[PDB]
């Protein structure tokens, strides 16, 4: 029927740096996140693992509430609070009907604000550090994405999402005091809501956000290329190869994304022969066993890695590898239709709004947004730039890929996986 | 929350099908919670 | 595959109010659940006796 | 394994091999830990059939007289499948694989392919070797010649 | 700013209409501008015999494979270069196919499900190739001890029904299924009256509608009489099913009582009694101080790996009941705590935990309805089982209304002294005996 | 005089003249043992050592020489913030715990 | 045999002159035996 609304974002930045966004789209339930620049890039080389273990520390003693409130308390209404942690920054998301907003947000402010991390406390602790790692590493893609990472850079984007194991039952409360007082700061702050009101929202984070200090600073991540190998004996083979790209928010970064949808990123018909995957047919021309492969994109605030993402019977690795790299070279040699990237332009455009239209995937972005720009760019402006990227600026992408130094990352049995000087 | 997760964790793939989807195509995303399974997606 | 699995007939060992598996069985769970408790209850009040 | 380990050199050594080379003399002398609990009685008898040949050996003997030495040899290691399944040249490929744990000292080691043993240029590495520095020679001493 | 009551309200009532060969057209306005549209079928492994048992799950792997309007990959490459998504999902008593695409597309989607709905081509070479893919997938599907169990538990507590069949269907009907016998299928189940082409979105009723009868007048509204197909109801057995397997790491136990069906009032509140029970895994970050008893107990002796309470609803039937997942040596412990909960609720709720069980029923109600696509299957399915979609403010008035009186009769009333339908897998010497199971329910 | 009669006290307890701080003679209940397991390496290693000493020196049936009996004025309560916390957290648990 | 290892396993230096005759100098060499410690050279 006739829907009540559609409100505006309403986005404001305070003198402190901390900027506060929210839409009241009279939701029966409010959903407020705290993004904060401190995901694992912040770490160096004494504290590895510091931020996955205070990511596993939310539900820990604060200074207004114990353990057990934040627990009890949180439950009692039926809300949630989750830590979301990315290579650039962590989000800690409350829920809850929005009659108890004032509720998850005392808690929310207590867990980021005013942490314990009882020497005791964070002890017990410490064994969830081999748990959490253990259920996320039984997922083949999250060991080569680390390892990808860890070959690509320096320092900083170089630095995995889970705690060294060297580190598990290491990581002290001082540490964990340290990161929250260096990091967790109004300048790299951002505060965003949906199903509440912005003046209320605004004034939470003038009393309880007002946090002075710490660093805006961040050595750039330095693009190193390498490769790590991993060999255990899988049937199949997971791989990755990729060059450095585009920061996000650069113009070339969208060229990168349309590039990846002329490949192929992911399936659109269940069980589908992914008809339009440039990708997928290369590789299903020359090789007939089961196989899977997938552009692969992520952008970062100073940097970026392209390319693509194999998973093969371990004999055909090297056939399926050298197909789908062999196929972002016709590309780069100016082989592309502007049908094609018009049908690309259409995924990518379709797959941007539909990754918004849940709360979760708004706030993330509004959230992310905030952080990496400072301000909001609504979807009719991002529809409008992917449109204004050109065939040439496809290829050119491409071009940067093949000539690019590679970082590559694999793991299985890899008898008949090729070194990057192979390809 | 009142939600539980996709998959419950603890401590496939034989077909085409079944292995489309599979590779990954984005940076990774760790995600633990007070009520819910843990995630990492990518 | 697992789906090939079928629990065996157990016709001949149903009480006959549960044989036909068109209909519900609560329909008769508070007969059938009565006369194995009145076994029970007879048998205590003798022992009690 | 973790007897061996406990010696960071046996760490940085064993990396270096599997960096520097794409097969063969990449293979770590310790079993990798994914196939502990995995080697079987068959891939055992294989390996022995394959490389366990007459082709493949040398029977050395101190204190014991050569004729015996010698007739015991060809009475019992008469091993045919000889010569075996033997390997491929070893290919050098170069890299470097990075293992950060947090020790308060770090170990490491940087080399490049030199020359296989037998060769007149082994003798110059082996020379270089000694130039350089190869391990004391007085207890506690400064190394004055190293 | 609204409160939560007034929230409720500001949801957009949900539009109806029929079409004269009885499809029902629902949909949901938003401001989205992207949307799902799909068709629900009353159609299932439940509606199957022996013989055509894994029919409806074939007829999924066709689907997509071309229509006579577009043959082969053509459907395919349509959806794809309009940047849509195209899925399905079969169950016992309910079908769906939908797509995911820009607002705007709304009409080629209507268009593409009715072209696939009533032209699908069922090639002969294809359900040939289908069926190793099906074969494949039961191979897969038997690695997963969670499947396993759910589909013991329905074999044995429905066993002798229709319901206690899998949906894929067993491995000997995969291999002869025939195309006549998936016509006859789709000939007999797929008619007007037992479908409902559903929309959430930036879209508007009139549109959607003037769309189904553009394309959907020609659905048959008519089998005949001879056809009809009926459901009956299907008996519930207490009974167990044990599958031994030392050399499977973790235990898989899946208990069940039989349930009310689909539209049964008494549904509102076993929820939230569920929920008071609630879930767990070994990532959870509550630990010791969960507010579910079974949940702190488990995370601080460590019973298990993890465990979920269930309501599987059917039309007038259903299994009730929880998932655990631990060590050969907890799982007695796990089904004393289990059992001593259900216990608790019947004769001792409280006042505060039935709240909290009815806030998280609340926040799991309103969060699971966040998108297109969950409140699209929302329309489509609760016109099939409910024949209405039911709106949020009267699941809160059902919710409201529920107290602790309330779930110790209802709770007493289904598990009380019942016999419950046990299934297990793995390395299970441990699980109790039946009748130490059965004497746990009093 | 009850901070005189304090003093007068505290040596006719006596527990100083085994080398005792008040709270080692404490009586050990589930508040106490959560207490002392949440004391830092030091403090517990120094009451165990303590504690040892006095039950050496009971066994003997003797006591330490005057001058290194503990000393009223530098008696101090290590134990008091660990377990004032550790009650806080159970009377909370017991509030909870009334619906 | 006979003779017990240098050093029996079980399952740091601090200065220069006990860290000199760390560095390896030559390939690894594994051993293992009946009666004897194992050892594992350079
Ligand atoms: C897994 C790390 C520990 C989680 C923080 C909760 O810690 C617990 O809080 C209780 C108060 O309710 C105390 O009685 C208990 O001794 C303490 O260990
Ligand atoms: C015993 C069952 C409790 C009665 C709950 C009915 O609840 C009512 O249902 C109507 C129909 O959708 C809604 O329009 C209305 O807002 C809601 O309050």
């Amino acid at each position: 029927e006739v829907p009540p609304h559609p409100q505006d974002l309403e986005f404001t930045r305070l003198p402190n740096g901390l900027v506060i966004a929210s839409l009241e789209n009279y939701a029966p339930a409010s959903r407020i996140g705290l993004f904060i620049k401190a995901g694992s890039r912040y770490e160096n080389s004494n504290n590895l693992g510091t931020s996955h273990l205070l990511r596993l520390a939310s539900s820990l003693t604060t200074k207004g509430a114990s353990s057990f409130k934040i627990t009890r308390g949180i439950e009692a209404v039926g809300g949630k609070l989750s830590v979301t942690s990315t290579r650039e920054n962590m989000a800690y998301t409350v829920e809850c009907l929005r009659d108890d907003v004032d509720i998850l947000m005392e808690f929310l402010l207590n867990v980021t604000t005013a942490p314990e991390f009882r020497r005791w406390e964070v002890a017990a602790l410490q064994p969830q550090l081999r748990i959490d790692k253990a259920v996320a590493l039984q997922n083949p893609q999250a060991h080569v994405i680390e390892n990808l990472h860890a070959a690509a850079y320096r320092n900083a984007l170089a630095n995995s999402l889970y705690c060294p194991d060297y580190r598990i039952g290491k990581v002290t409360p001082v540490e964990l005091h340290d990161y929250v007082q260096n990091h967790f700061t109004s300048a790299r702050m951002a505060l965003i809501g949906l199903g509440v009101s912005h003046p209320v929202l605004k004034q939470v984070a003038e009393q309880f956000l007002n946090i002075r200090g710490g660093l805006l600073s961040g050595a750039k991540a330095k693009y190193h290329g390498g490769e790590i190998r991993e060999q255990n004996g899988d049937s199949l083979v997971h791989a990755a190869l990729v060059a450095e790209s585009a920061a996000i928010g650069s113009a070339e970064a969208n060229a990168f994304s349309v590039l990846q949808h002329v490949l192929g990123a992911g399936p659109h018909v269940k069980r589908g022969s992914n008809a339009t995957s440039s990708l997928y047919q290369a590789v299903a021309k020359g090789v007939h066993q089961p196989f899977d492969v997938s552009a692969f994109n992520a952008s970062y605030s100073d940097s970026g890695l392209f390319g693509f993402y194999t998973i093969s019977q371990a004999a055909s690795a090297g056939d399926v590898i050298k197909a789908a790299y062999n196929q972002v070279k016709t590309i780069a040699q100016g082989n592309l239709s502007n049908p094609d990237v018009q049908a690309a332009k259409n995924k990518l455009k379709a797959g941007y709004l539909m990754s918004v239209e849940s709360s979760e995937g708004f706030l993330d972005e509004v959230g992310s947004q905030a952080l990496a720009a400072g301000s909001y760019t609504p979807p009719s402006t991002v529809l409008q730039q992917i449109d204004a990227v050109a065939d040439a600026d496809v290829i050119n992408a491409a071009k940067k890929f093949v000539s690019g130094r590679k970082s590559m990352a694999a793991s299985g049995n890899l008898g008949h996986t090729p070194f990057i000087d192979e390809l | 929350a009142a939600v539980p997760a996709t998959s419950e964790s603890p401590v496939s793939v034989l077909c085409r099908e079944s292995l489309r989807g599979q590779a990954a195509g984005r940076p990774l995303v760790a995600s633990v919670s007070l009520n819910v399974p843990a995630s990492v997606r990518y | 595959s697992h789906t090939d699995i079928k629990v065996p007939d157990f016709s001949d060992y149903r009480r006959p109010e549960v044989l036909d598996s068109t209909k519900s069985s609560k329909e008769s769970s508070e007969a059938r659940k009565g006369f194995s408790y009145l076994v029970t209850a007879t048998t205590t009040v003798g022992v009690a006796y | 394994k973790a007897v061996a380990l406990q010696n960071p050199q046996a760490h940085v050594i064993e990396n270096l091999h599997a960096a520097a080379y794409r097969n063969a003399l990449a293979n770590s002398l310790y079993c990798p830990d994914y196939r502990i609990g995995k080697v079987t009685p068959v891939e055992l008898h294989d390996y022995v059939q394959n490389h366990f040949t007459s082709a493949r050996m040398a029977l050395i003997g101190l204190g014991v007289s050569h004729p015996v030495l010698k007739q015991v040899a060809e009475q019992f290691l008469n091993i045919r499948g000889g010569l075996g399944l033997s390997g491929a040249k070893a290919k050098y490929h170069g890299g470097e694989i990075r293992e950060q744990n947090g020790d308060s000292l770090v170990h490491a080691a940087l080399v490049a392919e030199s020359a296989a043993i037998g060769s007149a240029e082994a003798n110059a590495f082996s020379v270089l070797q000694h130039v350089l520095g190869a391990g004391p020679h007085v207890k506690r001493g400064s190394n004055a010649t190293s | 700013t609204a409160t939560y009551a007034q929230a409720l309200q500001s949801v957009p009532e949900t539009q109806v209409s029929q079409l004269d060969n009885g499809l029902r057209v629902a949909s949901e306005q938003s401001s989205q501008p992207t949307c799902t549209v799909g068709v629900w079928i009353d159609a299932g492994s439940r509606y199957e015999s022996e013989k055509n048992n894994g029919a409806g799950y074939f007829v999924e792997h066709l689907a997509f494979k071309g229509t006579k309007n577009r043959p082969g990959n053509a459907l395919e490459k349509e959806v794809e270069s309009m940047g849509a998504h195209l899925n399905a999902y079969s169950t016992r008593e309910h079908t769906a196919y939908y797509i995911k695409a820009l607002s705007k597309d709304l009409p080629k989607a209507v268009e593409l499900l009715a072209d696939i709905v009533q032209n699908c081509s069922l090639e002969d070479s294809q359900i040939e190739k289908e069926r190793d893919v099906i074969l494949q997938e039961l191979q897969e599907n038997d690695t997963s001890m969670r499947d396993v169990v759910f589909n013991y538990l329905h074999a044995t507590a429905f066993q002798g029904t229709p319901l206690a069949q899998s949906v894929e269907g067993p491995s000997e009907n995969v291999r002869k299924l025939s195309r006549a016998d998936l016509t006859e299928y789709l000939s007999r189940h797929y008619k007007a009256p037992r479908m409902v082409l559903a929309a959430a979105g930036g879209l508007e009723h009139r549109q959607l509608l003037d769309l189904a009868q553009k394309h959907f007048s020609g659905l048959s509204g008519t089998y005949d009489e001879d056809a009809v197909p009926t459901l009956s109801p299907c008996r519930f057995t207490g009974s167990q099913i044990c599958h031994r397997e030392d050399g499977l790491p973790l235990a898989h136990v899946a208990i069940a009582v039989e349930g009310p069906g689909w539209a049964h009032p008494d549904n509102v509140a076993l929820q939230v009694a569920n929920a008071i029970i609630g879930h767990y895994d070994c990532t959870y970050g509550g630990g010791a101080h969960l507010s579910s008893p079974l949940a702190s107990i488990a995370a601080t002796n460590k019973l298990c790996q993890s465990f979920q309470t269930f309501n599987i609803c059917y039309a007038d039937t259903g299994l009730l009941g929880a998932h655990f997942v631990c060590d050969h040596m907890s799982i007695d412990d796990m089904m004393f705590v289990l059992q001593g909960q259900w216990m608790r609720l019947c004769t001792s709720a409280t006042e505060s935990e039935v709240l909290r069980g009815k806030n998280l029923l609340r926040n799991a109600l309103v969060s699971h309805l966040d998108g297109t696509t969950p409140v699209c299957e929302d329309i489509g399915r609760s016109l099939l089982t409910y024949g209405r979609r039911i709106p949020l403010a009267e699941w809160e008035s059902r919710i409201a209304e529920v107290d602790a009186r309330v779930v110790r009769e209802v709770c007493s009333k289904y598990f009380y002294d019942q016999c419950p339908a046990v299934a297990g897998f793995g390395p299970i010497e441990q699980l109790p005996d039946y009748n130490r199971i059965r004497s746990g329910m009093f | 005089w009850l901070e005189g009669i304090r003093k007068w006290y505290y040596n006719a307890a006596g527990f100083n003249k085994l080398g005792l701080m008040r709270d080692d003679t404490i009586h050990e209940n589930d508040d106490v043992k959560e207490a002392i397991r949440r004391l830092p390496e030091n403090l517990y290693d120094d009451r165990v050592f303590r504690i040892k000493r006095a039950l050496d020196l009971s066994m003997r049936q003797q006591i330490l020489p005057k001058e290194q009996w503990t000393k009223y004025e530098e008696d101090k309560s290590y134990l008091e913030p660990y377990l004032k916390e550790v009650i806080r957290e159970r009377k909370e648990r017991e509030e909870w715990a009334k619906k």
